[PDB]
RNA sequence: AAAACUUUCAGCAACGGAUCUCUUGGCUCUCGCAUCGAUGAAGAACGCAGCGAAAUGCGAUACGUAAUGUGAAUUG
RNA sequence: GAAGCUCAGACGAGUAGGCAGGCGUGGAGGUUUGUGACGAAGCCUUGGGCGUGAGCCUGGGUCGAACAGCCUCUAGU
RNA sequence: UUUCAAUGGCCCGUCUACACGGACCAAGGAGUCUAGCAUCUAUGCGAGUGUUUGGGUGAUGAAAACCCAUCCGCGAAAUGAAAGUGAAUGCAGGUGGGAACGCCCUUGUGGCGUGCACCAUCGACCGACCCGGAAGUAUGGAAGGGUUUGAGUAAGAGCAUAGCUGUUGGGACCCGAAAGAUGGUGAACCAUCUAGUAGCUGGUUCCUGCCGAAGUUUCCCUCAGGAUAGCAGAAACUCAGAUCAGUUUUAUGAGUAUGUAAAAUGAGAGUU
RNA sequence: GAAGCUGCUUUGAGUGUAGACGAUCGGUCUAAGUUCCUUGGAACAGGACGUCAGAGAGGGUGAGAACCCCGUCUUUGGUCGAUUGGAUAUGCCAUAUAAAGCGCUUUCGAAGAGUCGAGUUGUUUGCAGCUCUAAAUGGGUGGUAAAUUUCAUCUAAAGCUAAAUAUUGGCGAGAGACCGAUAGCGAACAAGUAGAGUGAUCGAAAGAUGAAAAGAACUUUGAAAAGAGAGUUAAAUAGUACGUGAAAUUGCUGAAAGGGAAGCAUUGGAAAUCAG
């Protein structure tokens, strides 16, 4: 793949900037999510905010304020009540997911927020949706 | 207001509309680009244009 | 969130000025809203 | 919103200034120097530049402000030159060095094509 | 713009009700202008013309001359007048149509029926 | 040709009311407007609001 | 669209729904929620699974320690005794 | 053969001609007649309360009012229904009675009173029945405590067992009068 | 090693009625309405105009009479 | 015209078939202050030009009323 | 542009040298619409999703747009023939590995890790199957034991719309067979069903570029066929490798060749 | 529900007048340039200067007309008829010694037969032929049981009834991302016409002068058809074999080539003709 196949211009947009961190930097992160924004809809699963509750407070936790990135959508799940304080940049999020961030917890970003913040994607942890759909 | 309501809090005449939120924060990727948190990490630029 | 100015019927400027309307913060979607109007413009077509 | 979005919208496909052809495309808006469509000179796209243009034996320039860009009566404001046409170069430039230089090789050469009319037009 | 659903804007429908309608709705379409004058005087701005009435033709290769309607040919859309005539080439004359339109009422020829008509139309008699 | 061609098409409600409020949004914009072929060279503000 | 088709481009080539405790507490109101959940109130909050289109209260997932009162039509054997050290009632629809 | 729905625009427009012609007939009197509150037949359903037919002749007996002068002010009666539970009887009877409150009965012969029907007559007005007299659903309860006898109430203890002996007390019946 | 003849090229003229433009037509959709006859229907035949052969109109009162309306034609 | 500019190297038959980009036609929405009785469309042409090609622009003649470029939609293309 | 000279040039299409079609020109003329299903891409929302069966509004243009109502469909739970029961072991696990990142030792490398998707394994968790019957009101079920079972749970991912492609059915890419029925006319014919059976014959409309086989395999078959490969591909992901080879060599056993193993040699090599 | 008992409630199958309300027809009323210059046969074109707009839908007029015309908008209106819609008020008769509804019963309750049903044959449980043929808590129908039973629900073999619904016909309306004369109905015109078959049936071809017939006077040649001059026209390169007029195909003129073909391609020469 070289392009994506979308014609969402504010897509579009993100490409043009990774594109530039990529080929600018050495930073492998940036490659890896050029590679993941060119993917099409169903390459780029979902993600929950209990999968990634769960995978910041794992085994040793060692999440602290590292945010958390995905490429994609980060829905919400019902089935938890207790959301702790977390930083995530996606995509999008949901409207519910989104909410229940805000308002009980830390910051939603989006990826070019990522950018200005962390380029070279310093403390960050690189979450992709399950496949099996 | 009252019709499309915003990206927050529901439209009084649309019921649960909410305005969709874009998918980047700032659209103004060039000053991204040649943002201080940007040019002082980029590795030295190569050449452009080149001879033969 | 920025104000604007409204104008009267001379054309002067009027004294009072309104919030901007959080609509205007909406993207800018060529392509959505092309998809759509290419199918909302076939909702007036007479069988032939 | 913001100008890269403008450009993405209105620049590749859409214009009211533009004329495309065979395999090029041409930006007949006024305020436009090259006359041609690129992010870097396009007049709705990007903020504020130069251009000049003629009306009946005299040159005038368009710029404009990054504070008044929301009110389009007075986004831009227009100067005149009526007196040489070496006088208008000297003053053209002289405009544009407090300002980005990326604009004067076609700015400036712009002016004496528009002059070169006023000779030509006499004979 | 139209709006009331009882009228067609089509072109068929229009010009067939033009082309085939009969004499009792030609007279109406057969209507001509007053001149300023008459105009004035009457407050009315135009009448379906009638034999004998004075007029003058406004448009054409006729412009200018007067006479009287010597006799309006209803069926082809065309009105008559005297000494306005074209020279046949065997030496004979007939004359010509000027359309309704295309002329302009200087003197009618007033009656009873024209009276009502006039006073009808909100009018001075 | 038969008369039960699939004349009308449906589209999603959401993504209707998104596209009304990006056109609403797009006449906001200036250049858009220049573009689109509205001449605004003299219009006192983008949007324009008459009183009541 | 033809246009785009490929025939103009061969132109020479010739009845019981369930519910599982994960989701009880979804089924509130909101506020309900917000004024009810993990406050030691001497009155607990009462769920009609019924009144959600739900027939049978099945038991997975795990609990908040408040107390609730769950009415339901059949309930599955593990899913009561959840309730049980989750410090509400189970009492049965008719 | 194929049916078609082009005229589904029209056929939407010609209903609401009919009800704006049938409504401006009658227009002193509301367009909608009253229906009783009944309960869907079946497990899936009979949790929900939606508008029946009409109301039984038990409830306009209870209710004060005769099965014709229902007929006369609206009121439409159903004799296949028969309602078993006495709420069906109340939940009807109040309908009828705030119906009944709210209802306003033009004097006939050059509007004398007669009886009780009314004396205004200016407060003549044509309402949505549904807006004061909305049907409910069923009043569920909140935040109600105890019930640890219910606790103990170990659920299987009735159904697994009384399911079983639901299903054996036929051969449990024939045992008892075999032996007998 | 001409002319005639054949062939090719161009000009002009024939032949033919394509192309373009149009349109009182068709087709499709929607909406509205319910009205034949033993008190002689639908259909058919013969007649009726100043000169009509055509189409409609009409029935020995025969391209109609009575009545109302319009207001001054009809037309080759 | 980041869908852009630039440098370097190798390669080039092609049936069924797979893929991509284009030319042309009728009608629809938008745009070009678009062309036109001082001659639109069409038609002819030992006139000229452009493209590898589908095709396109133009000179002269005839003609007499409408027609086209661009971005999309559409199909009895 | 015409013509001349030299040089070359079998008449095109279709099937399999033929044969079959072609006197010439203009116009018409053949993969269409719809329903189901499937993949893929895109858009909206997301444990939800879809209001166009219906109601409101829109009279100045009104078959549109907009608003409201989720009954319901699909998804959120599986298993069993059915009664009926009905799914985090273990930071909703470990076991190894595994993405980027951090994380350095402050270079990087390497590691420290972390572990996403995952990946394989497994610990298990629910149903069925079998053995057992704590209890609790004949009933009845638990604890526990299987290495039998499920495109099972194990921190849901689907729903709607549009497009492309493939397939099934409707006349179904177009054209073409005798026939048969119904009802009529005349002493065989007519009109409808009919646009039939078509396993075939013929035809099937613009350009350029790129990639490019197969005829024999893999078996299976009642039949023609499919398979299946192979080839050509299309998307996802390992290792900078002994990871390969229509190849040679060396050693090695057995009776130049044989195989295995390894030196030469060229290439980024695998996959589901 | 009938028949007895009770006290509340009620009441027309009527008839003129006035006003309002709507339905339709019938008619009537509807704003503003035809002001100048150029082209043109014609201005409805271009330019200048204005006007109306609840009217800038459409059509006509000698070429793209909001203001020349018909119309369109106001119009869900003003007016004028005609009837009718039934309500409002009013006036007059009516007869009204009245009957009905509901508290109660001290009870009586009639309820559809060759029908239901069973067996049998046909056909798509339903119906039909055939033989038998019912009953009064009976009969039909089901959840249960059990193969029988309880339980539930309904009252067949008599009948009426608007609305939501259908509508390739008829008549009347409005439209179209439709077709544009080999298309679209077979039929845009003299179309179910001419015509064909004994008959049932079948069934075409055919649109376009011009703004106005101004449809070509007159002279001459010819018997005539026609020709040549003329004459009309902005135009006969519009003459009724009529807009534009393509190709196949034919004739004349000019050029060139050719000894049993030609066509085509590459390279140039010659002749013609362009181009920068």
């Amino acid at each position: 793949r070289s392009k994506p196949a979308s014609e969402n211009v504010y897509l579009k947009l993100l490409v043009k900037l990774y594109r530039f961190l990529a080929r600018r930097t050495d930073s492998r992160f940036n490659k890896a999510i050029l590679k993941r924004l060119f993917q099409s809809k169903t390459n780029r699963p979902p993600i929950s905010i209990s999968k990634i509750a769960a995978l910041t407070s794992r085994k040793s936790a060692s999440s602290q304020n590292k945010t958390t990135v995905v490429v994609g959508t980060v829905t919400d799940d019902e089935r938890m009540l207790t959301v702790p304080k977390l930083s995530i940049a996606a995509l999008r999020f949901t409207k519910s997911a989104r909410a229940r961030i805000l308002k009980a917890g830390g910051e939603v970003l989006t990826l070019d927020q990522l950018a200005l913040r962390a380029p070279t994607g310093s403390n960050t942890v690189l979450v992709r949706g399950k496949k099996h759909a | 207001d009252s019709v499309f309501g915003s990206t927050t809090e529901v439209a009084q005449l649309k019921k649960n509309y909410f305005l969709p939120e874009n998918i980047i924060s700032n659209a103004d990727v060039t000053r991204l680009i040649n943002s201080d948190e940007i040019q002082s990490i980029v590795k030295a630029a190569g050449p452009s244009r080149v001879k033969r | 969130r920025p104000t604007v100015s409204i104008y009267n019927k001379d054309g002067s400027v009027s004294s009072e000025t309104l919030a901007l309307p959080f609509v205007f913060k909406a993207p800018i979607r060529p392509d959505l809203v092309r998809s759509v109007h290419t199918a909302v413009a076939k909702n007036k077509r007479q069988p032939y | 919103q913001q100008d890269e979005v403008i450009w993405q919208v209105v620049g590749h496909e859409f214009c009211s200034y533009r004329i495309k052809g065979e395999a090029q495309n041409f930006c007949r808006n006024e305020y436009n120097v090259t006359g041609l469509c690129n992010r870097q000179s396009c007049p709705l796209a990007n903020s504020r530049y130069a251009t000049v243009r003629e009306d009946n034996g005299k040159l005038y320039l368009y710029m404009k402000t990054i504070e008044r860009a929301h009110f389009p009566s007075k986004l831009w404001q227009r100067i005149k030159l009526s007196k040489n046409y070496a006088k208008a170069l000297e003053q053209i430039d002289q405009q544009l060095l407090y300002w980005p230089g990326r604009q004067i090789h076609r700015c400036k050469q712009r002016l004496t094509r528009l002059t070169q009319y006023l000779l030509k037009a006499r004979r | 713009m139209k709006f009331s659903r009882d009228v067609t804007s089509s072109r068929r429908k229009q010009r067939k009700a033009h082309f085939g309608a009969p004499s009792s709705v030609r007279r109406v379409l057969m209507s001509a202008p007053l001149s300023k004058e008459l105009r004035e005087q009457y407050k009315i701005r135009s009448l379906p013309v009638r034999r004998d009435d004075q007029i003058t033709v406004i448009r054409g290769s006729n412009k200018g001359r007067e006479g009287k309607i010597t006799s309006v040919y209803r069926k082809k859309f065309l009105l008559l007048i005297e000494r306005v005539t074209r020279e046949k080439a065997n030496g004979a004359s007939a004359p010509v149509g000027i359309d309704a339109s295309k002329v302009v009422i200087t003197k009618l020829h007033l009656d009873k029926d024209r009276k009502d008509l006039i006073v009808r139309k909100g009018g001075k008699v | 040709t038969k008369t039960w061609r699939k004349w009308h098409v449906k589209v999603n409600q959401n993504e209707k009311r998104y596209a009304i409020a990006s056109a609403v949004a797009a006449s906001g914009v200036p250049s858009l407007l220049l573009a689109r072929g509205h001449r605004i060279e003299e219009i006192p503000e983008v949007p324009l609001v008459v009183d009541d | 669209p033809t246009h785009v088709s490929k025939t103009r481009k061969l132109r020479g080539h010739v009845w019981r729904p369930t519910v599982n405790l994960d989701r009880l507490w979804t089924l509130l109101p909101n506020e309900a929620r917000d004024k009810y959940l993990g406050k030691n109130t001497e009155v607990a909050p009462v769920i009609n699974v019924l009144q959600s289109g739900y027939g049978k209260v099945l038991g997975k997932g795990r609990l908040p320690e408040t107390p609730v009162i769950v009415q339901t039509r059949y309930v599955s054997r593990r899913a009561e005794e959840k309730i049980k050290q989750a410090g509400g009632v189970v009492e049965l629809i008719a | 053969y194929v049916k078609t729905w082009f005229n589904q625009p029209g056929r939407k427009l010609r209903r609401r001609q009919a009800r704006q012609t049938k409504a401006a007939k009658i227009a002193p009197r509301p367009v909608e007649a009253i229906r009783p509150a009944v309960k869907p037949p079946t497990i899936r359903y009979n949790m929900k309360v939606r508008a029946g037919r009409g109301f039984t002749l038990e409830e306009l007996k209870a209710a004060g009012v005769s099965r014709r002068v229902a007929s006369t002010i609206g009121i439409p009666v159903d004799h296949r229904r028969r309602n078993r539970s006495e709420e069906s009887l109340q939940r009807n009877v109040e309908r009828i009675k705030v119906y009944l409150a709210h209802l306003i009965v033009f004097p006939r012969k050059a509007g004398q009173p007669k009886k009780g029907d009314a004396t205004d007559v200016s407060g003549a007005e044509q309402t949505d029945v549904a807006a004061v007299l909305p049907i409910t659903q069923e009043a569920v309860e909140e935040a109600k405590p105890i019930t640890e006898e219910a606790k103990n109430f170990n659920a299987f203890s009735t159904l697994s067992n009384e399911r079983a002996y639901a299903r054996y007390a036929g051969a449990r019946a024939a045992f008892q009068k075999k032996r007998a």
